[PDB]
RNA sequence: GCCUACGGGCAGGCGCCGAGGGUAGGGCCCGUGACUGGGGCGAAGUCGUAACAAGGUAGCUGUACCGGAAGGUGCGGCUGGAU
RNA sequence: UUGGAGAGUUUGAUCCUGGCUCAGGGUGAACGCUGGCGGCGUGCCUAAGACAUGCAAGUCGUGCGGGCCGCGGGGUUUUACUCCGUGGUCAGCGGCGGACGGGUGAGUAACGCGUGGGUGACCUACCCGGAAGAGGGGGACAACCCGGGGAAACUCGGGCUAAUCCCCCAUGUGGACCCGCCCCUUGGGGUGUGUCCAAAGGGCUUUGCCCGCUUCCGGAUGGGCCCGCGUCCCAUCAGCUAGUUGGUGGGGUAAUGGCCCACCAAGGCGACGACGGGUAGCCGGUCUGAGAGGAUGGCCGGCCACAGGGGCACUGAGACACGGGCCCCACUCCUACGGGAGGCAGCAGUUAGGAAUCUUCCGCAAUGGGCGCAAGCCUGACGGAGCGACGCCGCUUGGAGGAAGAAGCCCUUCGGGGUGUAAACUCCUGAACCCGGGACGAAACCCCCGACGAGGGGACUGACGGUACCGGGGUAAUAGCGCCGGCCAACUCCGUGCCAGCAGCCGCGGUAAUACGGAGGGCGCGAGCGUUACCCGGAUUCACUGGGCGUAAAGGGCGUGUAGGCGGCCUGGGGCGUCCCAUG
């Protein structure tokens, strides 16, 4: 059970806005949009101080529901992180961005996060050369993450490129819309991310 | 290497054996002060020459008799008995302490 | 009678072999004496096979009869090519 | 319920009777040899001391000796043997 | 007795040690247990009021004897005794 | 310097002391609710209880002789009887392997294991290398044939016969032992006389090559014994010891040794914990921990220990020998009641016990081992499959669009809030499933050429498995458990009424329950989630890091001094501790 049920609901229990439906999440309504209260009956009552085990609660989920994946990963990435020489939180997001299910959406070839997997997981992904299923993959730096010949002529693919003409990619990334390709240029640097989380409390919490 | 040991002569009671003091030193295991601890050699004398309160090298030997498998080497410091004083009156003292 | 041989190291379909050198008597998988190269059935990198020749005649001229496959390997390696 | 590597024991005995004749034997000469140079028989000592050395190392030839086990009974048995040929010296065959 | 080139070997016999057993006595550990001490618990009855305020004979205490009971008393010690 | 989070709880209230409790991580797990998939790993932790059945060690006819069944060919004019060759089959004699590998932890607190060393106290099958040799003579026992005992298992006796089985004799490169000397230095090495010791043959491509054989030096690997340091709890276990400690001699071994015997001496050990008792295979590592430390030691590997209980030896390079032997004991079974037959702690399984631990599967393809010149035989070592969410890891139950928002269910201050983009519905992708193709792992030994060297060429050979995996086609296609008073993320209504019940701890419940029971809602985690049990942790609550003792629990009623610990200034030697370097 790799979640997948009420969405943009989400978007509502953080209070910030999770861009988890891509499309819609900009017309007004990720709900935020005229109904920023979190869920529940009591979702318009007022709410009491967080105890700091709190604050470092839904700051570690924020993280986690962004990129939709079972805690177990999400704590053994973490764990993986933990390990490397660095900045125990950058990288973190490090390998969190490095995912293939990411890669594509990053790449832009999908509407969303979660649409990114389905794309993975029927295989309408080149890495390199090979097809790739598995998402929880991590794409190394100069890998060439595409679309199966198989898969070009799709009535979602194609209108999604479409789009592209008129957005810039990632600063580690590059694409040629043309051929439906892109590279994994470097790992992202904390400055370059966007991501409306503070790793520290993250990290903070990872210690209790 | 065959085993070297420096100690003392205590008993003098035996045939062709002498049994020897030694003494070794070494940092507690997990205290760390240097504890001072012993055992007694029964080393081997042919020509019946050490004596009691004399101090001898031990080397490891082939094996003589039950629980004598070392000779002795040279006479270090002869005549000491200060030494063996000590290891009497610790034996005369078992004698106290018991439900006799 | 010291052998020269092989030894499981891999895993279920994954053999991953081992050219060492042991007394007959020891297991597959058992303390071996001087580990001499190794050997990879399946062949996945292309460097699927060494041996440090340099020790291999030392054995066998010590005397150490070798495996058959494991000869085999040996002869790969060149390690009785006299020219 | 049958095994034929049992054979071993069947055999193990031809083995036991044959070791256990030699070794026998050679006591018996030992004993016999050593009882005359009690007495001072220089000549026919040897004589016997003789046949007992060879026995012995004939047995050594097999797997009825040790190997070095020959050997203590050739020290144990000569060494034995010159000594009491002090009782009465000179020893006539050699 | 069996075999032998008579040198000697096997069979057998006896013997020691010896697993184990018998008899006597002792020690030590487990199970079951009549009879039996007290203990702790718990709401709460009964008789009394020892302690906590000088608790109403200051208290505490080693010891000793006595007593439904708590405790009382002697002797000594202590303040962790109010005025 | 890549490394350390605390909270509840004694009060009217405070602070301290202090204990109890929780959150964390983990398990060869078990139980409950729920349960789709694959990969890799792992699965009697309890009765070392008892065990049916099958399989788990054999292999050589290029070591020797034959029996059964049968075929071909010879000597016979023919017949009976025979001579050679041969196929199957059987077992014997003889060689090698059974002392490896497989299991298990009972025992054991011990040089058993860990570590580092010793061996002038040692052996070592087959392998490798180097030197030397194989001359002559004879014998026994199975098989087989004849007979006897017994219910049976099996056994007794008589006779034949081969061999690489056995014996004798000669040669002696050499080697052994005694004695002497030279060197070394505990039984190391050189040497001299004396004495003693060798051996088998078989196969072809048969005048030479292969296998094997004998003595000796060396190698390699493997191992015996020995020593230093290390190695759990109880002192409500304090003294233990008579082969016991030592000596001489002798036995015994590969070998040192009280290991064993005789005699002699009177010793040896113990608070630096003897002896007694309790418990436990040890380690690499593993779990936790900031670390120091604590816990563990199954799977894998190394070492030890047993193979129903106890004793013992044989054969052997090696055993005191799990599927070898002899005895006694308990137990089971056959029994003509005289007497026998048995040992799964091998693989699978049976039953028992228990909370609980699998298929009497496939294969000998690969790796390894044995025996073989080889073809090849054996290999429940192994390599695979299978069963168990028992663990970990990957994966799915869909994606996008979609109302100021359906219905139902819940709440309401009745106006509305909520479940909820959730659904419906729209489009898109497409696990399952279907068809086709289809694997590495496997290249040797062998054969051929070449000198059976090097080198080169040829052939066979897969359990997994038609599986992985590629190609095409292809359906929208499982979700559950815990929790929601505080610690601790998650709140309303009703039912209830110190009842029923909850509960880790503080507690909650006597008609207004965020603490019971249901529901709406919510948090947490997801093919899983809870629960119990056990480890480390929090706990600096055994304190080396890192505690204390005026009243909190803690100074011995005082003294005396024994062992022991600890110790003043200057100079020098030694350098054991201690520090530095190199090296194994
Ligand atoms: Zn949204």
């Amino acid at each position: 059970g790799r979640y997948i049920g009420p969405v943009c609901r989400l978007c509502r229990r953080e209070g910030v806005k999770l861009y988890l439906k891509g499309e819609r999440c900009y017309s007004p309504k990720c709900a935020m949009e005229r109904r920023p209260y979190p869920p529940g009956q009591h979702g318009q009552k007022r709410a009491r101080r967080p105890s700091d085990y709190a604050v470092r609660l839904r700051e570690k989920q924020k993280l986690r529901r962004i990129y939709g994946i079972s805690e177990r990963q999400f704590r053994n990435l973490f764990e993986e992180a933990s390990k490397k020489k660095g900045v125990t939180g950058s990288v973190f997001l490090g390998l969190l961005e490095s995912r293939l299910d990411n890669v594509v959406y990053r790449l832009g070839f999908a509407v969303s996060r979660r649409q990114a997997r389905q794309l993975v997981r029927h295989g309408h992904i080149t890495v390199n050369g090979r097809r790739v299923d598995l998402p929880s993959y991590r794409v190394r730096p100069g890998d060439e993450i595409a679309v199966a010949e198989k898969s070009r002529n799709l009535e979602l693919i194609r209108q999604n490129l479409e789009a592209m003409k008129g957005r810039k990619v990632g600063p580690w990334l590059s694409l040629d819309v043309e051929g439906m390709k892109g590279k994994f240029l470097r790992l992202p640097d904390r400055e370059d991310l966007a991501l409306p989380v503070n790793e520290q409390l993250v990290i903070e919490f990872y210690s209790r | 290497p065959k085993k070297v040991l420096t100690g003392v002569v205590v008993s003098d009671k035996m045939q062709k054996t002498v049994t020897v003091l030694v003494e070794r030193q070494f940092p507690h295991p997990l205290y760390g002060k240097v504890i001072k601890r012993s055992k007694k050699y029964l080393a081997h004398d042919p020509e019946e020459k050490y004596k009691l309160g004399d101090v001898v090298e031990i080397i490891e030997s082939r094996p003589i008799s039950k629980r004598k498998r070392f000779r002795v080497l040279r006479l270090v410091e002869s005549g000491r008995m200060d030494l063996v004083e000590k290891y009497l009156i610790r034996r005369q003292n078992y004698q106290s302490l018991s439900k006799r | 009678m010291v052998k020269i041989r092989l030894a499981r190291f891999g895993s279920k379909h994954n053999p991953h072999y081992r050219i060492v050198v042991t007394d007959a008597r020891r297991k597959r998988d058992g303390k071996y004496i001087e580990k001499i190269g190794y050997y990879d059935p399946r062949k996945t990198t292309p460097d699927w096979l060494k041996v440090d020749v340099e020790r291999a005649r030392y054995w066998l001229s010590v005397g150490a009869q070798p495996t058959d496959t494991a000869r085999r390997l040996l002869r790969q390696a060149g390690v009785f090519r006299q020219e | 319920r049958n095994l034929s590597a049992l054979k071993r024991h069947r055999q193990s005995l031809k083995r036991r009777l044959r070791n256990k004749a030699k070794k026998s034997a050679i006591k018996t000469l030992s004993k016999k040899a050593v009882q005359l140079a009690q007495e001072g028989k220089a000549e026919e000592a040897l004589k016997i001391m003789r046949k007992a050395e060879s026995l012995i190392d004939k047995a050594a030839k097999g797997s009825t000796l040790h190997k070095n086990a020959a050997a203590r009974r050739k020290s144990r048995l000569m060494r034995k043997v010159r000594q009491l040929l002090e009782a009465a010296g000179a020893p006539l065959i050699g």
